[PDB]
């Protein structure tokens, strides 16, 4: 976290850095996208 | 006409020599998007000028 790395999570590869956020995502829900449909942000899947 | 938007889906999916003719499909279109906005930039910039 606090540092641009390359990460791959569930098969999406990208290059960002990784913070804590503090939007809630539905159970359901997994990733979420931004007004210009990129990724917004990410799940880890082993700790959710 | 790419499969995917995403650069990175193309590589990770397709074979080198199979991956340059998807990114190309969507190199040749944003391209023709940038040289659009240009284009209407440099029709404004006379218009505020």
């Amino acid at each position: 976290k606090n540092k641009c790395v390359n990460f791959n999570f569930n098969g999406l590869t990208g290059t960002g850095v990784l913070t804590e956020s503090n939007k809630k995502f539905l159970p359901f829900q997994q990733f979420g996208r931004d007004i210009a449909d990129t990724t917004d942000a990410v799940r880890d899947p082993q700790t959710l | 006409g790419a499969i995917s938007s995403v650069l990175n889906d193309i590589l990770s999916r397709l074979d080198p020599p199979e991956a340059e003719v998807q990114i190309d499909r969507l190199i040749t279109g944003r391209l023709q998007s940038l040289q659009t906005y240009v284009t209407q930039q440099l029709i404004r910039a006379a218009e505020i000028r």
